[PDB]
Order: structure tokens, then C-alpha cells, then sequence
């Protein structure tokens, strides 16, 4: 088979800017390598072939480069639309073989999250289990830590989180973190803290509530 | 225009035959060859096998043993029938045409991928919870709300807000899993809650569910 090895995994730019992107065929295979973009809620589309050949559609800011083992795709003049991953595929021969991709990040200026805490529902507790939740909304860049605090003490049992892919109107993270406990537990303390660290504040945002106020 | 599109079963069991379609339009199975690809979690892309033109197939030779490609011209479907699945994987599922005449096209259309989930777990309805402020949270004249949607498989769900007409800073965000079952929330902000309504609504097709939580309080 061709191994193809594609490189960067990762890049970040401003709308405007210019990257480029390289994939190498184990073996040489002439100008047939081709490339592809992978965006949320749409199939895999071909933007280049045989190297350097735009698909009809394909906008003119992306160019190709390469014969034998050596590629480059090139994005110039970034769109918001161009953010979204990248890969290669070589058409010199069956097996069909591909890059493993490039996650192409939009970099626009920081944003400090909007830090909500939501205690549990009383509908939940009826159930004997208690999920304390923490969401951290439109913040830039992806960097940030979340700790939680339970009577002044970190909690790092029970915690979950997740962060949403860049949002595709304010590229933008989100990310929910939520800590789960049986009832008893959450009833024997009283003060519950998400703690967190982002490069926007200077020290941690922290939201609390005494679950004696509920 | 070219289309293909994958379909098949969200949830099998080990063991059980996994069988995957590729549905085509707007050109002939007969002219075209359509490869299946899969994706496994954390991965590359990996090429299983092809429904040639002509009627033959061929396979990726260490996976050859447990494929059959397959096709049905008059319906406009290629398929993929596969046994002996990996406990608790989440593969997603691709097919893709192609052709060659004076030289080789790369993959010219894809399909979206299907994503399947292999698990002898039963089918779970999640149970949905209000994120509201409360417990001495003085509220800001514009409010973030939410719901979690707790305790269900397998994936997917979606979450839509007051059906629709609600899209202001929405984030539905990846469900986490613990003890077999997944977990996630979804937030959205109003500035005109409590006097105006709230109200998540939440589907989980494998379990044939659909229900609202008004959010108040
Ligand atoms: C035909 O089907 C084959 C499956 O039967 C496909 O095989 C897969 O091929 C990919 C690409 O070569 C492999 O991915 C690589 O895995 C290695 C090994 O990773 C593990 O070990 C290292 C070191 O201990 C560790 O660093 C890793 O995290 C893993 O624990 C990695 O080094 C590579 O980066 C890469 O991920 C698959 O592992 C392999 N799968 C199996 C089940 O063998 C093959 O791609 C198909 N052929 C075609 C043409 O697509
Ligand atoms: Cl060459």
C-alpha cells in the first residue's frame, strides 16, 4: 500500500490568513494525490486532484502542489468557511490510502466565558441521585481548567465535561462540566464552587450557591 | 446531482450481522465503483473494500475474512454485511464513488457516514432535568437556561428549544458516558424568562421517545 503521511495535525489561523498543508506518499505516484474538506453536517468534498487540478467549484484561493512523493495543499486569503479538516488521498492505485487529517482552527480575538452554576433539580432528587452543573459559554481560546469545590475543598470524583466544536456563528467553545453524587452526599455539605481558569481573567471566575438557600 | 447515502442500524450486539446500505442517485451503479471506508474511534480513515462497476468485488485482505460487499442495481443500493464487531465500539461507516476511464478519479462524492454502536446494552430513555438559577443566584436581565438530559443509549439524541422558535446561543454539547449510559446538556439564554417560556424538547429515536421539560423556577 501507499502510506501517506500528512502533516500538520493541527493549525491555526485568522480569516485573511494563508496556510498550507503537506502530505507524503511512501512511495512515488506521479501528480495523483487529491484533496479533500470535512466540515460538521456535510459528506467529505474533493477540492483537488491530480495534484494540482481545482475541481469545478473549487474557489481560487486553494491551490496544489507536487509530483512523486511530496504535496502541498495551500489556503489563501482565508473564509470563515475554510475552517473544518483537511486530508489527502492518493489515485495512483488500489488500495485507495489517506492522510490522517488536519483540524484547521479559526483564531479570533479572546473571549471571557459566561460562567453559569445550576444546582439540582428538586425533579432529580426525587430520584435520590444529584447532578450539579457548571457550563462555561462562548470563551476563546479552547484553553481552560474547571475546578470544583465542595465546602471549600477540590472534588475531582464525579466530575464529567465536554466542549462543543468551534461555534459556527462566533467560533466560539463552549464546555459543560457537571458533578454527580448521590443525594446524602450533596445534603451533608453546603457550599458547591466551579473554579475557573482561563487566560481572560487574571484569577478564576467562580460561581457558588449554599445548598441551604435552596 | 450525485448522492450517496449510508444507512443502517444505530445499535447491534456482538455477533449480531451488521448490515450497512449505500443508497445511490443521479448515476449508474453499473459506471461508477463504490468503496466502503470506515473511520474507528480516534482514527484515520480505513479502506474496507469496493462494489466494482463490472460486478466484482475486492476487500482490504485483513478484514476480507468477516466482509461481503454486495449490490442491487434496480434499487440503486451497494451494501456491506459484516460479523464479529468490537464490544462497545462507535465506528462511523462510509461510501464513496469512484471511477476509472483514462486514469483513476480519486473519491469524487462521499456519503455523510453512519456511526454504529456495538453494545449488548438494552435501548434506555433518558430522563430530562431543568438547569434554571436558583438557590440565591441574583438574575442577570439575560439568563442562561438548559436541560440535562440524563441516563440514555444508546447515541443519538437531539435537543430543540420552544420546538424551534427558541436559537439564541444555543449549545447542545457531546454527551460523556459513565456506567453504560450517556449523559449531556443543552443551554440556550433568554432575557424575557420567567414571564415568557422556556421549554426543551428532547428525541431519542432509539427509544421512540419525544419529551418536553419546561424550564422554570
Ligand atoms: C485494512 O484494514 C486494516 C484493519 O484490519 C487497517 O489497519 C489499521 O491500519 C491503521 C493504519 O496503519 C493502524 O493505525 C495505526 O496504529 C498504530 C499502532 O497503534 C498502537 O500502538 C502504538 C505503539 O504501541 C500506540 O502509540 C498507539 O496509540 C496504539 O496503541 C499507530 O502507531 C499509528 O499511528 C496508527 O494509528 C491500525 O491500528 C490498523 N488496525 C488494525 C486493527 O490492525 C488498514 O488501514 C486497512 N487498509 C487500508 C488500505 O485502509
Ligand atoms: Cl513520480
Amino acid at each position: 500500500d501507499v502510506q501517506m503521511t500528512q502533516s500538520p495535525s493541527n493549525l491555526a489561523a485568522s480569516p485573511g490568513e494563508s496556510v498550507s498543508i503537506n502530505c507524503k506518499a511512501s512511495k512515488r505516484i506521479s501528480k495523483y494525490l487529491a484533496w479533500y474538506q470535512q466540515k460538521p453536517g456535510k459528506a467529505n468534498k474533493l477540492l483537488i486532484y491530480s495534484g494540482s487540478t481545482l475541481q469545478s467549484g473549487t474557489p481560487s484561493r486553494f491551490s496544489g502542489s507536487g509530483s512523486g512523493t511530496d504535496f502541498t495543499l495551500t489556503i489563501r486569503n482565508l473564509e470563515p468557511e475554510d475552517f473544518g479538516l483537511y486530508y489527502c488521498q492518493q489515485h495512483k492505485e488500489y488500495p485507495p490510502t489517506f492522510g490522517a487529517g488536519t483540524k484547521l482552527e479559526l483564531k479570533r480575538a479572546d473571549a471571557a466565558p459566561t460562567v453559569s452554576i445550576f444546582p439540582p433539580s428538586t425533579e432529580q432528587l426525587a430520584t435520590g441521585g444529584a447532578s450539579v452543573v457548571c457550563l462555561m459559554n462562548n470563551f476563546y481560546p479552547r484553553d481552560i481548567s474547571v475546578k470544583w469545590k465542595i465546602d471549600g475543598t477540590e472534588r475531582r470524583d464525579g466530575v464529567l465535561d465536554s466542549v462543543t466544536d468551534q461555534d459556527s456563528k462566533d467560533s466560539t467553545y463552549s464546555m459543560s462540566s457537571t458533578l454527580s453524587l448521590t443525594k446524602a452526599d450533596y445534603e451533608s455539605h453546603n457550599l458547591y464552587t466551579c473554579e475557573v481558569v482561563h487566560k481572560t481573567s487574571s484569577s478564576p471566575v467562580v460561581k457558588s450557591f449554599n445548598r441551604n438557600e435552596c | 446531482q450525485v448522492q450517496l447515502m449510508e444507512s443502517g442500524p444505530g445499535l447491534v450486539q456482538p455477533s449480531e450481522t451488521l448490515s450497512l446500505t449505500c443508497t445511490v442517485s443521479g448515476f449508474s451503479l453499473t459506471s461508477y465503483n463504490v468503496h466502503w471506508v470506515r473511520q474507528p474511534p480516534g482514527k484515520g480513515l480505513e479502506w474496507m473494500g469496493v462494489m466494482w462497476s463490472g460486478g466484482s468485488t475486492d476487500y482490504n485482505s485483513t478484514l476480507k475474512s468477516r466482509l461481503s460487499i454486495s449490490r442491487d442495481t434496480s434499487q440503486n443500493q451497494v451494501f456491506l454485511k459484516m460479523n464479529s464487531l468490537q464490544s462497545e465500539d462507535t465506528t462511523t461507516y462510509y461510501c464513496a464513488r469512484d471511477r476509472t476511464m483514462g486514469m483513476t478519479t480519486p473519491f469524487d462524492y462521499w456519503g455523510q457516514g453512519v456511526m454504529v454502536t456495538v453494545s449488548s446494552a438494552q435501548t434506555t430513555a433518558p430522563s430530562v432535568y431543568p438547569l434554571a438559577p436558583g438557590c440565591g443566584d441574583t438574575t442577570s436581565s439575560t439568563v442562561t437556561l438548559g436541560c440535562l438530559v440524563k441516563g440514555y443509549f444508546p447515541e443519538p439524541v437531539t435537543v430543540t428549544w420552544n420546538s424551534g422558535a427558541l436559537s439564541s446561543d444555543v449549545h447542545t454539547f457531546p454527551a460523556v458516558l459513565q456506567s453504560g449510559l450517556y449523559t449531556l446538556t443543552s443551554s440556550v439564554t433568554s432575557s424575557t424568562w420567567p414571564s415568557q417560556t422556556v421549554t426543551c424538547n428532547v428525541a431519542h429515536p432509539a427509544s421512540s421517545t419525544k419529551v418536553d421539560k419546561k424550564v422554570e423556577r
